[PDB]
Order: structure tokens, then C-alpha cells, then sequence
């Protein structure tokens, strides 16, 4: 299945074998220690240092930032723990835990603990609260401590691997694990845990080439996995989406996914090798060192696929890789604003298809839903099929009833009930196709504008933008182009005189179409036609509608969202998050309405 | 007091009434008021009296997720009827018809007033099942679907006859009756389509031997019948004439008002 | 899809000592018993390439002292049913090298049991390959 | 079990679930997710299995069927035995006048007709049972092959 995915190229940097990073969550900082010796914190968003640390000149293996705490935590192999608080970068304590090469911590995060495994086949804990206390050593080594993991789940049980092959996982009742596992035949280099805390895998590292799963509970090697290019640094364990990162002694991406476990892609950044990965727990950025450099790079949709229906469901399928079982909701109760709502149960669905869009019929009714890069619409209520395809792009047929698509080529076919619609047929450059009530063709950084039934260019404007969203009854559209936006008027007898006389401009369009109203300089969260009104997040987080000249915000949102759906009646919104709760405030449409008639002349 | 008679009195036995009449003719076309096999299936049929039209909704609420409770029928018209009420058919289980109504009485005197469009929505509380031994509750909560078109027709209310004068029934019934419309006919010479919308709309006789045209032919007229609801007929001519364009004559003329401006729109 | 409706070992001296009945229809153990008499016993010693009892494919491999039995329903496909009447009938016998008798059974009764709920089990044939299997069992 | 590339197990598992469905089998088919992993399958006899299930299935709907069909379009047949079900099937929405015989039907015929999987063809054969002989010619070269 595609790469129709969000891979981003978050942040790059070249440098050395960066060998270690460790993550700041609470700002998202990343420390990340390297075989220079230099370690460097850095706010990745502007490409931009937040601080860098001359610990030691030695290469610096290991690091945490303890956030509860305030500070960071340092270590390098002088073996010596360097603290600082990171609230300046103003450097707290020293003292020397582990006299040997320090590989790894682990921390407690519920307890104040700050774990430590190190090279001199020692584990050691300390404790920050009685002040680096070297409250117990925890041992049953064969070998230098490579790794510790916490299990954080049990943060109090957690996982230990060294590369004379053999796992330790330990009870606190046993400063020895509970038992040893016999791993490896090559050595366990690393352990990892399994981010849900319903089942419980570990991946453990080798560059053998083979992977065991295990289950814990039962306590099985639960399967062994092979098919590899080569000695895999690490693979790790994708915690947004159900997939096998591998990684190289060479620096190769394999992915395997964690569900086909068939090789979705390799990719190459040969900056050579997996030195380290962290990631991020809300699961949808990490970063590895590479030698060359690393990279950081970035994954998600911002949305599951949903729709509402005004009764008032919002349908929406899976959560987040869930099964798409789950849909429904109509409620049925009320609540104040600010104040939090109950909903239904009673799934249907469990498609196969991962999608990532959702739209609705116009009349809420017929879904089309993408996914997989085909297209599933769905008699809904019916849970039926309502029909299926594969895409590139889309628009329906606004009125409810036809559909176009834009095949994986680039040149159009429409259908409405699976009928051809070849009178359009330009199949010019494009970019995007846009439906609606008048036909865009986004194309050559333009935006062309075309019929319903033959196509015409209408009118071309200056660029091309994101997004359109029509007016209700399409009049007045709703442009998303960047930081920037405008409000228009379609002018029809014009065309239906013009078209009659036929002679007319169509490079540009035909300057006799539509009209440039104003242009309202703006950024969208998310955004909304009520009617015409266009009421609008910003991504800035004000709920505004603008309104009369005006602009207003309802309200200023936490940090901005979804809109849940006004279901007019009601006259209020329904706000959403993306975690399944909904809030709602009341308007009252008639307001705005009553607004627009008036300046209309339209007083009484 | 047609098939469709017999239909005044099947709807007969309900009591709720606002008027009926006798059933003058039955519907052209049952309508399928909702599409097929939906979350909920529609076939619905039209019953003209001489007095009021009564659309009786026969069908199976589909889904076995359902059953419709609370149901009555919407209708919102453009052309005119007197609109009485709309019917609930109290319950409608699975796979089953049931009936609903919607009943209407028919102004026969006016020009625009028995052909019509409604419009409709579907209200119901909706209750859920268990079909291996269900549960039966007052409870449960509405969502209205909005329901199909109904459109009312000039063959629902007609009887399509051969006159009891033509001769002078004809001129006659230009005499009280008789409005106009000509085109002049610049891109096609060709009746057919006239003739698609016609024969068929109507549904009534082309003739007084003035109907029979082979593959082709050089001239045609329909003098054609058949006599509306309300008792008074509704009669037209339709000469169509060829030069070489066509241009027409066609007549409306009409024992009954309402008809003649009807017949003009209603073939189409 | 269920093919066995029941299958059947059977003396040559017609009479059955194995018999699972996939699915019964027509109850009893007995009613099984009545049928043979006359199904088998009127074949007996002689078999065909088709045989059919009312809409119903009569299936089954013999030996001169003995008879296999498997029905179906004709209404359906000779060929695979056939080589699968054999996949049986082969199986069991390579895995035997040996030709069954009244012998082969008493000879060793459980292998018989054993064989019996490992290719089909009440009605459908999961298991297979009978080399394979052979091989595969012996445990 | 599913998972599991031996594939005896996972299909001792099958049956069972028939069963179940007996019993129910409707949680079963929560499933199909699980199928679809599956779905990918390569060995005949197993893929034989599979379809089983599914037709069961899906023939509790048509529709997705017709996407099957084009499902298995990309595809050819592991364990055969499935093409054969697959025919019964395959014919089965057709038959009704699953509208065009002309091209789907068609494309799956050339294909039958050509294998050495004589029943196949024979599968395809015996159905068309045509009196005026839908395209009696073909039909002959069959037949004499027959």
C-alpha cells in the first residue's frame, strides 16, 4: 500500500555519529550527545540552539532532561554526572555515580528516580530526592551495561540488555532480575517496550538481521522475523501507526509494518548508521543519529475521518488506527458551554482501508471516504458499500449528486453514476481539482475556472491557493490560500449574454464572470461557511466569524481545532478536539442573519 | 368510479378523513419514494377522486435496525390542492408495508390547481430492534430523512376517451374553452420530440383517425381525449403543421378551467 | 464445503465399523445400518466411476476384503471429489503399505480411529498431502 | 493463529469458527480486518480456505463482491479448488444478469477455458447451457475437447 503519507523532512542537521539524544517533551527540546564530545539542545522549529553543553570533550553517551524536576540531566565517561538545571542551564551538582563508561539511564518519572546502567557491569540507581544518593545497585552482570530500559509502564519493573546476549528483567525484590532470558545470538544491544500498555512487546536490537517479538505475560519469544538488507542498527517500533522501523549498520530504512510486516519502503539518508532514535510519545516525530548528520522528521494527519449528520452525529470511524468500528452518536442530552458532554455506543463498520478523508454526501448522506488511495463511499445508515475506486484527487458534485476524479495520471474523468462525464473534458495542467458549484482546475499557480457541462474558463485569478469552501448556495466562496484569503461574487447573466454571443477571453478566463469583493488576510485553523458568513478559526485560536465588516471571535479556543458542527437548530456549535470530546457554544444564527439582511436593506 | 374506485374504498376504512370523493383514475406511475433498497423503501401510489386525491404509501421500512415509529407524511405543494393532512402510519416494522397517507382536496375551477408538486420529509422516531425478541419502549428519539417528490399528474384524475360528440364536441369545446400556444419550430422538424412528451404526459388518445404516422410521415395532428377529475374533461388538438419547420398549433380546450392552461404545461 | 455427509468402513461381508456421520439427517445409527444394506450390500464387491443415490453422489474406495465409503451430493465436480476419495484412499494406504483387510483392522484398531479424524472431521477435509501426512504424523 | 505461516493450524482454526458460526460466528466476523492480513496467502490449498470464509461472508452482500471481484482481478489462484468456488461464485452475481457477461465474464472465460484444469473449463462449460447458443461456436471447440 502507498506512500500517500505524511513523511516530512522535519528538520535536518549534518554533523557526526550523534550517538545518543534524548528528548525534552514539556517544550518540544531535544538534547542529543555526540562522539565529539560536544552535546547540543536544540529547539528544531527554527533550526534554532536552545543551549549546547560542553560536558566533557569525551564523547558524551548519555542524557535525559528531567522535566518534573526542571533539570537536565548530564552525564559523560569523565563518569562523571554533571547536573544542571536546564531553567538557565545553571549547572546544579556533580558527583560520580558509575565509574566506568556510562551507557544508559533510565528514570522513574512517577517516583523521582533517575536510573543508570553502566559499562562496569553495574547498575546503580540514585536518588535525586536524597541527593544522588546511590540508593541501590542492582547487579547480575556478565558484562558492561550496554542498555536500561524502564519499563515505564511498570516503570517500577523494567528491562535490561547486554550483548553477551541475555536479558535481565528485574522485580525492585530483586536487585538482580527476576530472571534471565537467553536473548540473543549475537548480544542484546538494546530493549525497547511496546507503547501500549494493553500487550506488551519488546523489540530488542541486533544487527544479526533477525527480530523476536516478545510477550511478556506469557513471558514467549512470540515470533522471529527475518528478511533483511543488512545488520540492522535498530528497528523500532512505530507508536503512531503499526509499523517496523528498521534501521542499519549502514544506515538503512527498511519498514516493515507492524501489521502487513511486508516491506512497506527503504529509504536512504545513508548518513550511515542508527546510532540512536528517541521518540516522540505523542507518537508521531523522532530523530536518530546518523554519522552524517541526523534527521528529524515528521508524520500525522491532524484528524481521523468523520462527518456529521445535523441531527446531530458525527460519524466518524476508527480513533486513530483503530478499527473504523465506531461510529455514531447521537446523543441525547444537554449541558452549559464550557462544561463537557456523554455519547453513544453502538459501532458499525470494520473496514480495511486506512483513509484519511471523510466527506460527506451533500445532504450528510453518502460518504465518500478515501483510503488506501481508493475510494469507499459508503451508504452509511445502510453501512453498505456504497462504492468504491481508485483516486488521485476529487471533488463531488456539489449538488449531491455527481462526483469527478482526477485519475493517478493527471487528466480528468468524471462520473456521475459511473457515467463518464466527458462534456468537460479539458484536461489541462492542473494541481488540484476543485467542485463545488463551479468547477475549478487549480493549475499553472492559477486557479481556472470552468463550467459544469462543457467547461469554460470562466476566469483565471492571479494564483493558486489550498483550500476553497463555498458559500451555501456557493455565492459568496471562501478561499484559503496561505496567510491570505478573499470573499467573492459570481456574476451569471454576463456569462449566459456572453456565451450567446461567444467571442470572449478564456487565457484569463473571460473578465466577465466574477468580481473581487475584499480580501481578508488571513490564516485558518479550520474554517466555515455559515451561509455565506464566513466564520472561521484562525489558527491563532480565536474563533471569529467575520462578520459586518467585522471580524469577531466568538471566542479564543485553548490553542485552535475542529469544528465540531453547529447544528443550527440548536444554534450552537459543537466544538472539537480530535479526543472525543465535544464542546459547544449557542449562537444563534438568525443573529447573524438578521445582520446581513439589515445592512442589505432589509431592516425590517 | 374506476380500478382506482375500488382504491376510495380500500383507503375507505381509516375514519380520519377530510373528504374523498369516488377514485376518478389511479396514478400514471407508482413512485418509489425512496430509491432503492434504502435505509428505508418507498413505492408510493396516487389516487384521484372527484373531490380530493389521496396518496397512499405502500412499503417495507427497510432496515432491520429500524423500525418507524411516530411516522406522518410531509408534504409542502406548488400548484394547488387544498392541503387537509398528513398521515402517521402509527408503526412500520421491518420488511413490511404498512400505510401512510397524505390527502389533499382537489380545486378543479382555477387555473393551476390539481397538478402539483409536494414536497416531503419523512419524520419518525426511530427505535432500534432486537429481531430475536426485540423490546417495545416508549422511548427512543427522531431524526427526519427527507423524503421524495411527489409530483401530481394529468393521468391520475383522466379517464382517456373517444367523445360523445366529437364533431361538435370539438368546435364546442373551443367555443367555451380554448387557449394557445405556437412555437415555430427553427432547428428540428421533427414532432417526436413533442410527440415523447404528448402521447405520454397526456395519456390520452391522439385521433379522430388522426394518430398513425409509419416511420415517418408528411403531417400530423392529434385531435386526442379523455376527461378530468371533477367530472369536466379536458380536451386538446393538437395540429402540428409542417412546412418544412414545423410550426404549431396546439390547442387546450376544455370542459374544465383548470386543464386547458394545464394541458399546455402538463403534455410537457 | 462439508462434502462428507458421512463416510463409511465397511466390511466386503457389508457391514460398516466406522462410520462418522458429518451430518445425520435421517437419524439413528441404525438408519445408517439400513441403507448400507441396501446400498452396499448391492454394490458390494463392485464399484463404479459414478454412482449416484438420488441427487447424491455416492463416493468410495474398496479393497477385495474390504470398502470405503465417503457421501457427497451429486450435484458436483467428479474429479476433485474423486481425487480426494483417493487422497484417502491412497493415503492411508502408502501409509499403510498395505492392503487393509478385516485383518488390517483388528491389526491395529486405533489407526484406524486415528486416521479417521485427521483428514476430515465430521463433514469437511482439513487435513491432507498424504505422504505428507504420513510423514507428518506417526505420533 | 491467523498470523501463523504454518498454515495447519491457522486453518484448523478455520473450521472451528464454522462452528462457532453455527453457534453464531457473527463476532467472527469482526474479523474481516484480520482476513485481510491474511488475504495475502500462498499456499493452495489455504487459499482455498480463505475464500470459504469470505464468500460466506461477503455473499451476505453483494457489492463489496463485485470489488472481490476485481479483487481477486488482480489475481490468479494459489490452491485452485478456490478458482472453482470461486466459479460457482463468479457465475452466481452473473447469473441473475450480474449485468455484462461481455467483458468480466469473458476475460474469466478465456482464462478457464485455457487451463489444463479440465473441470474448470467444464465448470464454465455446463452453466452456459444456452438454447440458441449464446455464442454456440466456442462453445463446440470446448466440447470437442470435451
Amino acid at each position: 500500500m502507498p506512500l500517500r503519507l505524511d513523511i516530512k523532512r522535519k528538520l535536518t542537521a549534518r554533523s557526526d555519529r550523534v550517538k545518543s539524544v534524548d528528548l525534552h517533551p514539556t517544550e518540544p527540546w531535544m538534547l542529543a550527545s555526540l562522539y565529539n564530545g560536544s552535546v547540543c539542545v536544540w529547539n528544531h522549529e527554527t533550526q534554532t540552539l536552545v543551549k549546547t553543553f560542553e560536558v566533557c570533550d569525551l564523547p558524551v553517551r548519555a542524557a535525559k532532561f528531567v522535566a518534573r524536576k526542571n533539570w537536565v540531566v548530564t552525564g559523560a565517561d569523565d563518569m562523571q554526572i554533571r547536573v544542571f538545571n536546564y531553567n538557565t542551564l545553571e549547572r546544579v551538582h556533580m558527583f560520580e555515580a558509575h565509574s566506568d563508561y556510562i551507557r544508559c539511564i533510565a528514570v522513574h518519572p512517577t517516583q523521582p528516580f533517575i536510573l543508570t546502567s553502566s559499562d562496569d557491569m553495574l547498575i546503580k540507581l540514585w536518588d535525586w530526592d536524597k541527593k544522588w544518593s546511590c540508593s541501590q545497585v542492582f547487579e547480575g552482570h556478565t558484562h558492561y551495561v550496554m542498555q536500561i530500559v524502564i519499563n515505564p509502564k511498570d516503570n517500577n519493573q523494567f528491562a535490561s540488555a547486554s550483548l553477551d546476549r541475555t536479558i535481565k528483567v528485574w522485580q525492585l525484590g530483586s536487585s538482580s532480575p527476576n530472571f534471565t532470558l537467553e536473548g540473543h545470538e549475537k548480544g542484546v544491544n538494546c530493549i525497547d517496550y511496546y507503547s501500549g500498555g494493553d500487550k506488551p512487546y519488546l523489540i530488542s536490537g541486533a544487527d544479526d538481521r533477525l527480530v523476536k517479538i516478545w510477550d511478556y505475560q506469557n513471558k514467549t519469544c512470540v515470533q522471529t522475523l527475518e528478511g533483511h538488507a543488512q545488520n540492522v542498527s535498530c528497528a523500532s517500533f512505530h507508536p503512531e501507526l503499526p509499523i517496523i522501523i528498521t534501521g542499519s549498520e549502514d544506515g538503512t530504512v527498511r519498514i516493515w509494518h507492524s501489521s502487513t510486516y511486508r516491506l512497506e519502503s527503504t529509504l536512504n539518508y545513508g548518513m550511515e548508521r542508527v546510532w540512536c532514535v528517541a521518540s516522540l510519545r505523542g507518537s508521531n516525530n523522532v530523530a536518530l543519529g546518523y554519522d552524517e548528520g541526523s534527521i528529524i522528521v515528521k508524520l500525522g494527519r491532524e484528524e481521523p475521518a468523520m462527518s456529521m449528520d445535523a441531527n446531530g452525529k458525527i460519524i466518524w470511524a476508527k480513533h486513530s488506527e483503530v478499527q473504523q468500528a465506531n461510529l455514531k452518536a447521537m446523543g441525547d442530552t444537554e449541558i452549559k458551554d464550557g462544561e463537557r458532554l456523554p455519547l453513544a455506543v453502538k459501532d458499525m463498520g470494520s473496514c480495511e482501508i486506512y483513509p484519511q478523508t471523510i466527506q460527506h454526501n451533500p445532504n450528510g448522506r453518502f460518504v465518500v471516504v478515501c483510503g488506501d488511495g481508493e475510494y469507499i463511499i459508503y451508504t452509511a445508515m445502510a453501512l453498505r458499500n456504497k462504492s468504491f475506486g481508485s483516486a488521485q484527487e476529487f471533488a463531488w458534485a456539489h449538488d449531491s449528486s455527481e462526483y469527478a476524479i482526477r485519475e493517478s495520471n493527471s487528466i480528468v474523468k468524471i462520473f456521475k453514476n459511473f457515467k463518464e462525464k466527458k462534456s468537460f473534458k479539458p484536461d489541462f495542467g492542473a494541481e488540484s481539482i476543485y467542485g463545488g458549484f463551479l468547477l475549478g482546475v487549480r493549475s499553472v499557480n492559477g486557479l481556472a475556472f470552468y463550467d459544469w457541462e462543457n467547461t469554460e474558463l470562466i476566469r483565471r485569478i492571479e494564483i493558486q491557493p489550498k483550500h476553497i469552501f463555498w458559500s451555501d448556495s456557493g455565492e459568496l466562496v471562501c478561499i484559503a490560500t496561505e496567510e491570505s484569503f478573499f470573499i467573492l461574487k459570481y456574476l451569471s447573466e454576463k456569462v449566459l449574454a456572453a456565451q450567446e454571443t461567444h467571442e470572449g477571453v478564456t487565457e484569463d478566463g473571460i473578465e466577465d464572470a466574477f468580481e473581487v469583493l475584499g480580501e481578508i488576510q488571513e490564516i485558518v485553523k479550520t474554517g466555515l461557511w455559515v451561509g455565506d458568513c464566513f466564520i472561521y478559526t484562525s489558527s491563532v485560536n480565536r474563533l471569529n466569524y467575520y462578520v459586518g465588516g467585522e471580524i469577531v471571535t466568538i471566542a479564543h479556543l485553548d490553542r485552535t481545532m475542529y469544528l465540531l458542527g453547529y447544528i443550527p437548530k440548536d444554534n450552537r456549535l459543537y466544538l472539537g478536539d480530535k479526543e472525543l470530546n465535544i464542546v459547544s457554544y449557542s449562537l444563534l444564527v438568525s443573529v447573524l442573519e438578521y445582520q446581513t439582511a439589515v445592512m442589505r436593506r432589509d431592516f425590517s | 368510479a374506476t380500478r382506482q374506485e375500488i382504491f376510495q374504498e380500500q383507503l375507505a376504512a381509516v375514519p380520519e378523513f377530510q373528504g374523498l370523493g369516488p377514485l376518478f383514475k389511479s396514478s400514471p406511475e407508482p413512485v418509489a419514494l425512496t430509491e432503492s433498497e434504502t435505509e428505508y423503501v418507498i413505492r408510493c401510489t396516487k389516487h384521484t377522486f372527484s373531490d380530493h386525491l389521496v396518496f397512499q404509501f405502500d412499503c417495507t421500512n427497510t432496515l432491520n435496525d429500524q423500525t418507524l415509529e411516530n411516522v406522518t407524511v410531509q408534504m409542502e405543494p406548488t400548484e394547488a390542492y387544498e392541503v387537509l393532512s398528513y398521515v402517521p402510519a402509527r408503526s412500520l416494522p421491518y420488511n413490511q408495508p404498512g400505510t401512510c397517507y397524505t390527502l389533499v382536496a382537489l380545486p378543479t375551477e382555477d387555473p393551476t390547481a390539481v397538478a402539483c408538486t409536494f414536497s416531503c420529509v419523512m419524520k419518525f422516531t426511530v427505535k432500534d430492534c432486537d429481531p430475536n425478541t426485540g423490546e417495545i419502549d416508549e422511548e427512543g428519539y427522531e431524526d427526519e430523512y427527507v423524503l421524495e417528490d411527489l409530483e401530481v399528474t394529468v393521468a391520475d384524475h383522466i379517464q382517456k376517451v373517444m367523445k360523445v360528440n366529437f364533431e361538435a364536441a370539438w368546435d364546442e369545446v373551443g367555443d367555451e374553452f380554448e387557449k394557445e400556444e405556437t412555437f415555430t419550430l427553427s432547428t428540428i422538424k421533427t414532432l417526436e420530440e413533442a410527440v415523447g412528451n404528448i402521447v405520454k404526459f397526456l395519456g390520452m388518445h391522439p385521433c379522430e383517425r388522426s394518430d398513425k404516422v409509419p416511420e415517418n410521415k408528411n403531417t400530423h395532428t392529434l385531435l386526442l381525449a379523455g376527461v378530468f377529475r371533477g367530472g369536466h374533461d379536458i380536451l386538446v388538438r393538437s395540429r402540428l403543421l409542417l412546412l418544412d419547420t414545423v410550426t404549431m398549433q396546439v390547442t387546450a380546450r376544455s370542459s374544465e378551467e383548470l386543464p386547458v392552461d394545464i394541458i399546455l404545461a402538463s403534455v410537457g | 464445503l462439508y462434502t462428507v455427509k458421512a463416510i463409511l468402513i465397511l466390511d466386503n461381508d457389508g457391514d460398516r465399523l466406522f462410520a462418522k456421520y458429518y451430518d445425520d439427517t435421517y437419524p439413528s445409527v441404525k438408519e445408517q445400518k439400513a441403507f448400507e444394506k441396501n446400498i452396499f450390500n448391492k454394490t458390494h464387491r463392485t464399484d463404479s466411476e459414478i454412482a449416484l443415490l438420488e441427487g447424491l453422489t455416492v463416493v468410495y474406495k474398496s479393497s477385495i476384503d474390504l470398502y470405503f465409503y465417503v457421501i457427497g451430493s451429486s450435484y458436483e465436480n467428479e474429479l476433485m471429489l474423486m481425487a480426494v476419495l483417493n487422497c484417502l484412499f491412497d493415503s492411508l494406504s502408502q501409509m499403510l503399505r498395505k492392503n487393509v483387510e478385516k485383518r488390517a483392522l483388528l491389526e491395529n484398531m486405533e489407526g484406524l480411529f486415528l486416521a479417521v479424524d485427521e483428514i476430515v472431521d465430521g463433514g469437511v477435509i482439513l487435513e491432507s498431502d498424504p505422504q505428507q501426512v504420513v510423514h507428518r504424523v506417526a505420533l | 493463529a491467523i498470523v501463523d505461516k504454518v498454515p495447519s493450524v491457522s486453518s484448523s482454526a478455520l473450521v472451528s469458527s464454522l462452528h462457532l458460526l453455527k453457534c453464531s460466528f457473527d463476532v467472527v466476523k469482526r474479523w474481516v480486518n484480520e482476513a485481510q492480513e491474511a488475504a495475502s496467502s500462498d499456499n493452495i490449498m489455504v487459499q482455498y480456505h480463505a475464500l470459504g470464509l469470505l464468500y460466506h461472508v461477503r455473499k451476505n452482500d453483494r457489492l463489496a463482491v463485485s470489488k472481490m471481484i476485481s479483487k481477486f482481478t488482480r489475481h490468479g489462484l494459489k490452491s485452485p479448488f478456490a478458482y472453482c468456488m470461486m466459479i460457482r461464485v463468479a457465475s452466481k452475481q452473473l447469473e441473475e444478469e450480474d449485468g455484462s457477461r461481455d467483458s468480466p465474464l469473458f476475460d474469466f472465460i478465456e482464462s478457464c477455458l485455457r487451463n489444463k484444469h479440465e473441470m474448470v473449463v467444464y465448470e464454465a462449460a455446463s452453466a452456459i447451457v444456452n438454447l440458441p447458443g449464446c455464442s454456440a461456436k466456442e462453445l463446440a471447440p470446448a466440447v470437442s475437447v470435451l
